DNA sequence: TTTTTCGTAGCTGAGGCCCTCAGCTACGTTTTCTT
DNA sequence: TTTTTCGTAGCTGAGGGCCTCAGCTACGTTTTCTT
């Protein structure tokens, strides 16, 4: 069981009840909790389907390079870039 | 537009949360506590093994679907802290599992190594050779007031025996009701998710919780009644929230909810018995069971 | 063998009675005595006082849909008693216990005695064919143009009208009967023809019923051809729950059902 | 070292870049990043000397029953609140 | 109004990112690098231990000025992966460390301790008594040659030597690359130590004479062999890869974690304290400010 | 040692020479074997190009504040030559080289010789005894309300306005004189009568020019008080860097100090 | 006796918070070390 | 020879994205198990 982190943006309120089935959440749109990796997978699977038209980005703990991994779904000014492995957040211009 | 909403395994889960003052509700399909004054709190009801319900808590229709559906027991509590009802699924899921565990307790030898395993995981060695059940029964009344005694002595708790009036007794009672109730309420939990029959015991018998009070018993010393002992010597105010998050602590220390499912199938396993196969002349599963993330006794999808 | 439906209020305690409160005041006066069980319908909030009054005097509470056309929760999880619960394992575990009490379920399905004694498969088999011949009657009966029994279990769209009408149907007959057999103190899980599924029990019971009523009304809300066919099935259905007294009735026959074992029953 | 999740809200962009020094920027105003203890309050004084007009939460994976532990500073509608031990979220009203 | 930004340890830093294609800029405080089409991406610069500066990059002022103050070092480098240039903080922020090493190297008794540390650590045992620095670096190349023909042997790559034209062929072109990132976080981890990479005891009279040395006390262990191994994978552009290798078995024998009490130790074996200030000295009349960083970055 | 300054605008490589470019165009060719010592002040950029130049021919590349009232990132990190170093680190270590430097120092800070043979410490006594005179001489020279040093190294907003501007100049000055020490590529923290600070030596060289120009400046400007003292402190001894070739001058003093070791210089 | 009453989801428009940026001005600075 | 040119922070108003809610309508439902 590793830390988990939801932060969904223009997401239905379906979505957001959804995800406080099993998290916390802290500010709007924000969930923490600690999760397995097979639950991490169902509730991925459940984001992908009720996200809708918005768009969502989850990281986890993981004993990789940076302590944690991440992975989006939706369309995002910020979205995720590959530097020789590191992967960052790069933000596009309007 | 719509996904299935499922149950998540019992040891991924925190063992209980006790709920007070409000209203529940379910909002966009989130379990709810509101106040009288406008506070919402969330409660991660898929993420909880149980939910207590204190006095002055009314619950939505609606909220006790959803407890049932992602498999959270829902335990109504009196004061000083002791069950009084419970709502979940309506049963196991499993044919196999309930038939295994009513062939284990109607068959007198079968139901007998059952409760040899049970007295050699709770004490430490096998029960004397040739020993019927009441007999077992006696050994373990002497060896309990032995413990209490011992208990009574570590932690300098004054002791004139288990004592309580339905609405009272010493510090200590107190304090050991609702451990026990704290306990009752994982294993109650335990129980129904790994698919069996809370009424069906060995040791206890014809009692709604006969099988709950025989699982609790095999571990409830070596868990919740020393930590009311040490709340007891603390001589507290109100003991009921200190017991709660003592049995929080003891319970996630020696991974209670990791070992409770694979603790009765240890125990019914000792019967030497495989749990029946369905009969040749029955009518073949028209449409297949759901794979299931969660535990084997809750229903899915 | 008590029972009532509570909707839309809030279900206290007052004087030491069961009582059902809206915006209006009082609403249902419930002596504690006269109920054994209570079916909570949607729009109900239950307090605290009222379930430990439940648990004092040993009364189940069910939270249900409509005219209990689903099951959702119940009090008492697992069977509240022993003695119900291993007098039917009892009867399921045993060959010859079994045997009759599934010789028993099919002759009350065929209607009077099934033969001498052939076997269980025979009479599956038996039973498959008059299941067939009675949708393609009701079919001629209400005159709906009739391909067999069809549908996807992962798509609940791809069926013609009918068949969705009369999925619909059996449905809400599951929730009575489920209802029915948790008010008995049985375990749904455990069934005698059916096996492996949560609800076989409830399947026992519920295809012994299914064509006297709500599979007829499937087949005639599917010839009315309205816009919403599952909705309106599921709407004839609680009415004809809530009229015909269908889960009250439901219970004897179950405890008959298993009586056929000739084997002594509890209490 | 453990996984951390700073959310601000209402922030300078002082704070901001500040915090861009050790953690990824996933979300506007979410921060994530993998830090030992003696970091992590390093960055609590700093969130707790910049923040000004602003609120922020910050929460970080343990070894506790729910597997993390987060604090706040401002004020915010979403507020954390004790029942016997576990820390869960209020949401007060308008 | 304003807090003070102060550099992390090094154990605690990811080893490495290279960035190419853009300018580096600040933006409210925080390093940022922007393309040509005005895609931003943040670097999170002091959580990084080492920064490779690719062809195509341009450096703001602020940016060197904010690498410096959270004491991650800025490493140019051209391609086939070679280190050109670096920058950091000026210096070492402790005197006595300095002169520690000093000491160490100006002392030809203390010197070949501190050599003889180092070859027992390379090899796995003790050098052989009574040996100058000349004839211990002897033996070490007697050595290293043996090294490199059985990873030749065991990854199945053929060796014609070390060579290079100022190219080589793709195991050398591996190796440079590989060694290049070793040598950035080396000289990173022995500025955060506060020691001057120049001097040096096996290696000397260079720049980066120290860094010779430590690197080659633990090179073989890392990052030759991952060469070796990109080297048979045989790939088109092999610096990319060497890197995603290199920083895979920095992490998983914990290079960064190492680094610091490796070199500590190295000089330890001199057996003698860092020297004292003297008496006659001036008093401190500011006293350092305490940091969570290492004893060489300058802090508050 | 030939060093330029460059500001405002990106260094980049043309025909293997340091070019410096603006929207202009060239702004100011630099000849690659004219400079060993760039200073990059505020407003610069610096291409890959010209990096990899300077490091082909060895130039010392130094990120500073404006005329190098502040220095903040060097190339060569740690100093790039080894016999440097150790010059200066052999005469810190060596008991009566170390004394004959640091009698050189206060001979330059007396202005000629210090007394023949009498302790450091004492020699530390005189020293603060002429300091302090000197701040009373420059108080009555420009006219300043002087009640002693005071400051607080916590708050900078507590002294009076004169310790505010004779902290600024000091500052800048030590800015110019860790410049002028990396350029001489020596260690800024090995010093002589400073020890255990980061830029120990600065403050050593430091002292010795401090009372010519900049703290009579901090008290010209103390007198004037103007709304932004310490800004128009810093202004100033930006301007008479610029003006007075300071950093130029500050490396010959440097060499000197530390020649007069009597141990012979490297290259 | 003619008792529509409760809890929750979907939808939409109003209000408001706050992120993002263009455009303008001011700046090269977060210091002190023989108090 | 009269060459103000570059990079970055603070400020403010405009634009807009999205969270939150009041107020209204519709609803009790996410099913099938002898195909
Ligand atoms: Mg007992
Ligand atoms: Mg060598």
């Amino acid at each position: 069981m590793s830390m988990l982190v939801v932060v969904t943006e223009n997401v239905p309120p379906r979505l957001r009840g959804r995800l406080a089935i099993w998290l916390l959440e802290v500010r709007a749109g924000v969930y923490v909790g600690d999760v397995s990796a097979k639950i991490r997978e169902m509730i991925w699977e459940q984001i992908a389907g009720l996200a809708e038209e918005g768009n969502v980005v989850m990281a986890w703990a993981t004993n990789t390079e940076t302590g944690f991994e991440f992975q989006t779904f939706g369309l995002n000014r910020r979205t995720p870039v590959d530097l020789d492995g590191l992967r960052l957040v790069s933000f596009l211009p309007v | 537009t719509w996904l299935p909403l499922n149950p998540i395994p019992l040891k991924d889960r925190v063992s209980m949360i006790f709920l007070q003052y409000g209203q529940i509700d379910v909002i966009d399909g989130a379990f709810v506590l509101i106040d009288k004054t406008g506070i919402r709190t969330h409660i991660p009801v898929g993420s909880v093994a149980c939910i207590m319900l204190e006095p002055g808590t009314r619950v939505s229709h609606a909220a006790v679907r959803l407890a049932a559906q992602v498999g959270t027991l829902l335990v109504w509590v009196g004061e000083a802290g002791v069950r009084v009802y419970a709502s979940g699924q309506p049963g196991g899921a499993r044919s196999d599992k309930l038939l295994y565990q009513a062939k284990l307790a109607l068959d007198e030898d079968l139901r007998l190594k059952v409760v040899r395993k049970m007295f050699e995981l709770r004490f430490g060695e096998p029960a004397p050779a040739r020993r019927s059940v009441e007999q077992l029964r006696g050994i373990e009344g002497s060896r309990v007031r032995a413990t209490y005694a011992l208990l009574a002595k570590q932690y300098g708790v004054t002791w004139n025996g288990r004592r309580y009036d339905p609405k009272k007794g010493d510090t200590i009672n107190q304090c050991i009701s609702a451990a026990t109730s704290c306990l009752y309420g994982v294993t109650e939990a335990a129980i129904l998710a790994a698919g069996y029959a809370p009424a069906i015991g060995f040791v206890h018998t014809g009692k709604p919780l006969s099988f709950v009070y025989d699982i609790a018993d095999i571990i409830k010393f070596d868990t919740v009644v020393p930590k009311a002992f040490e709340i007891a010597r603390r001589n507290p105010g109100e003991p009921d929230r200190e017991v709660r998050l003592a049995c929080r602590d003891i319970f996630r220390s020696s991974k209670t909810l990791a070992k409770l499912i694979p603790l009765i199938e240890d125990v019914l396993a000792a019967g030497e018995i495989q749990p029946p196969a369905p009969p040749e002349d029955a009518q073949p599963v028209a449409i297949p069971l759901p794979v299931s993330l969660g535990d084997a006794g809750h229903r899915s999808s």
